[PDB]
């Protein structure tokens, strides 16, 4: 009856250790529209992030993009957390450049 | 080509303290260029596009006095509908709106739209023709009669039809530079080996405008789908689009797969080739 | 431009 978050998480750019990006992660699908995203670096919450504003697709469901400024290093892990009510625990899905 | 103006609202009750969230975003195109937000200090409508800016204050004052004027009605909606469904007062819940014009390549009036929704399912919907009413459930049965004894149609359709086509124009005019600019994808595609007899194939396009595109996969020159994937469409953020599709292939038969890519600043698809 | 307001439900 809920429905849960798909969640991609993906750079504005291709990623290039050393090169200032963005990275991003898209929440849609999902409803009701409370929700919490967290971007994070080595597991640890990155502080200065942002999101669009609440807008929503043909089917009422709600999308969101939160992103923040950062530079990939080869040695950091970047993920996102998505914590919304169809979720028993929150969900962690990590940065994959290569795909 | 046509052009779109979409505005969408949501309001959420918030019965532990206060006033309903009210959240008003609206749209040319794929490109947002306004925002309200009942939480933000502003209470006002904000610019989100730069060619917006350059409306002056009476804009701002016409269109910030409306959209909370609206924010209102959508307050003592959520009170209505709760009575309709005989809900507590305990529970959030959701009213959705999304409305707006689409012109043609002639600028002209192509179709209209109003749309409402209740906890994510519908509620009530005007008609192609502007003039009646779809309720989906006997709550909204109720709805459709006052709207209709209201002659709320008429209303609704002299807007879509006349302001809502008139201002379209206005925007797409003075944000020309990138609203009536396409911006073609940027393709390429990378192997992902993922055993010593299969590679995965993933075609890539970024950096285009507007949103709506197609990637396909072919065989041989015939459209494949099985060991296929395809992500939704997402935003880059710089106001450009990005999407991907994926294909698993024998290693070694590369050459035979290419990758379609339709869109609207393609004069011709496109088509790769891992060679 | 928005709207006007409309009818309530």
């Amino acid at each position: 009856i809920q429905r849960t978050p798909k969640i991609q998480v993906y750079s504005r750019h291709p990623a290039e250790n050393g090169k200032s990006n963005f990275l991003n992660c898209y929440v849609s699908g999902f409803h009701p529209s409370d929700i919490e995203v967290d971007l994070l670096k080595n597991g640890e919450r990155i502080e200065k992030v942002e999101h669009s504003d609440l807008s929503f697709s043909k089917d009422w469901s709600f999308y969101l993009l939160y992103y923040t400024e950062f530079t990939p290093t080869e040695k950091d892990e970047y993920a996102c957390r998505v914590n919304h009510v169809t979720l028993s625990q929150p969900k962690i899905v990590k940065w994959d450049r290569d795909m | 080509g046509s052009h779109s103006m979409r505005y969408f609202y949501t309001s959420v009750s918030r019965p532990g303290r206060g006033e309903p969230r009210f959240i008003a975003v609206g749209y040319v195109d794929d490109t947002q260029f306004v925002r309200f937000d009942s939480d933000a200090a502003s209470q006002r409508m904000e610019p989100r596009a730069p060619w917006i800016e350059q409306e002056g204050p009476e804009y701002w004052d016409q269109e910030t006095r409306n959209v909370k004027a609206q924010s209102q009605t959508d307050r003592v909606d959520l009170g209505t509908l709760r009575g309709y469904y005989n809900q507590s007062e305990d529970g959030s819940h959701t009213i959705q709106i999304m409305y707006g014009c689409d012109v043609g390549p002639d600028g002209r009036f192509l179709r209209g739209y109003r749309q409402d929704a209740y906890d994510g399912k519908d509620y009530i919907a005007l008609n192609e023709d502007l003039r009646s009413w779809t309720a989906a459930d006997m709550a909204a049965q109720i709805t459709k009669r006052k709207w209709e004894a209201a002659h709320a149609a008429e209303q609704q359709r002299a807007y879509l039809e006349g302001r809502c086509v008139e201002w379209l124009r206005r925007y797409l005019e003075n944000g020309k530079e990138t609203l009536q600019r396409t911006d073609p994808p940027k393709t390429h595609m990378t192997h992902h080996p993922i055993s010593d007899h299969e590679a995965t194939l993933r075609c890539w396009a970024l950096g285009f405008y507007p949103a709506e595109i197609t990637l396909t996969w072919q065989r041989d020159g015939e459209d494949q789908t099985q060991d296929t994937e395809l992500v939704e469409t997402r935003p880059a953020g710089d106001g450009t689009f990005q999407k991907w599709a994926a294909v698993v292939v024998p290693s070694g038969e590369e050459q035979r797969y290419t990758c379609h890519v339709q869109h609207e600043g393609l004069p011709k698809p496109l088509t790769l080739r891992w060679e | 431009v928005v709207g006007a307001d409309g009818v309530g439900k």
